[PDB]
């Protein structure tokens, strides 16, 4: 080591709720490249999250079919609503709900507010309505996954289940979506010129920047633990 | 054709673009998408966007 | 599950000579193994103590 000068988390700036630029302490030579690269890689690698996993909606029976009063297709509903992302508590595999009528635009806000989830933005799309008499009724099931789980990757889970009315779609299940490294060298006068690495992290807002960084670090440490042996 | 009734059923399908399939360009170039790289692989811009 | 990751159990290493040798590990995560190897090279080479 010989005064290895290990870096530490410091000067974390949140550009937005889902846009952030964080810093760390200066570190010795040769780690900054490795630190930044491994950080971007691990962070993008496995960021667990919650997302919409299976849909059971009263109206349609075949999503490749139309629906009176509604504008977008049922596949279009699945696509736009697939933009649903929400913070999830320790509870997993929950069922949120959303049912409403009217003639105004349909927003994500018109969803059943449970005690274990939080919708980040009221601005997502729920296939804005078209006719007064029509009433959309849906209940969206959310699961907690680490990465993209294919539509037929979940096929084997249902042998006698999944009736026509309950269907599955695809997802990403990783709120990270951005991790990048930029190493500079500053704030080093008392000792040799050390390097501080700035991390640009733009998560889905579901995971906090420092918390996610800590989780990734713990994963990396767990990995390196066997490497000694 | 002496059939009391002929009934047709039409089903649907979606297909996923996977390694080896055919693509090209409007600038005249044939090719196949043939390498499934984990997202930690494809190079990223200086601003980070791959 | 959500945060569990595969750890390598097969750590059989063959020593070609007193200095030449190749070790191998059991399954690392896709892309995570490559990152681990690259970081191992970067660290083990960019800084390695010894009298010279």
């Amino acid at each position: 080591v010989t005064e290895f000068l290990k870096p530490r988390l410091v000067d974390i700036e949140q550009v937005s709720s889902t846009h952030a630029k964080v810093t760390l302490e200066p570190l010795e030579r040769g780690f900054g490249h490795t630190l930044g690269n491994a950080l971007r890689r691990i962070l993008l690698s496995s960021m667990p999250g919650c997302a919409v996993t299976e849909v059971e909606i009263d109206g349609v029976l075949h999503e490749y079919s139309t629906k009176e009063g509604v504008q977008e297709d049922i596949l279009e509903i699945l696509l736009n609503l697939k933009g649903l992302a929400v913070r999830v508590q320790g509870k997993d595999e929950v069922i949120l709900t959303l049912n409403k009528s009217g003639i105004g635009p349909v927003t994500a806000a018109d969803i059943t507010h449970d005690g274990d989830v939080e919708i980040v933005k009221p601005q997502h799309v729920i296939c804005h309505l078209t006719d007064e008499n029509a009433s959309i009724s849906m209940r969206i099931k959310v699961q907690r996954g680490r990465g993209y789980v294919p539509a037929s990757t979940r096929i084997h889970s249902e042998e006698d289940e999944r009736p026509i009315g309950r269907l599955l779609v695809d997802a990403c299940y990783s709120p990270v979506e951005r991790i990048a490294y930029n190493v500079e060298a500053a704030r080093v006068e008392q000792r040799t010129d050390l390097d501080k690495l700035v991390i640009e992290m733009e998560t889905n807002g579901t995971i906090d920047p420092e918390e996610a960084i800590r989780r990734a670090a713990t994963i990396l440490a767990e990995q390196l633990e066997a490497f000694v042996d | 054709p002496g059939v009391l009734k002929i009934v047709k059923v039409y089903l649907a399908v979606k297909r996923r673009i996977q390694p080896g399939d055919k693509m090209a360009g409007r600038h005249g170039n044939k090719g196949v998408i043939s390498k499934i790289n984990p997202i930690e692989d494809m190079p990223y811009d200086e601003n980070g966007t791959p | 599950s959500v945060t569990e990751f595969l750890k390598p159990r097969l750590v059989d290493i063959e020593q070609v000579s007193s200095t030449h040798a190749k070790v191998t590990l059991e399954p690392l995560e896709r892309g995570f193994g490559h990152t681990l190897g690259n970081a191992l090279r970067r660290i083990l080479l960019s800084s390695m103590p010894g009298c010279a």
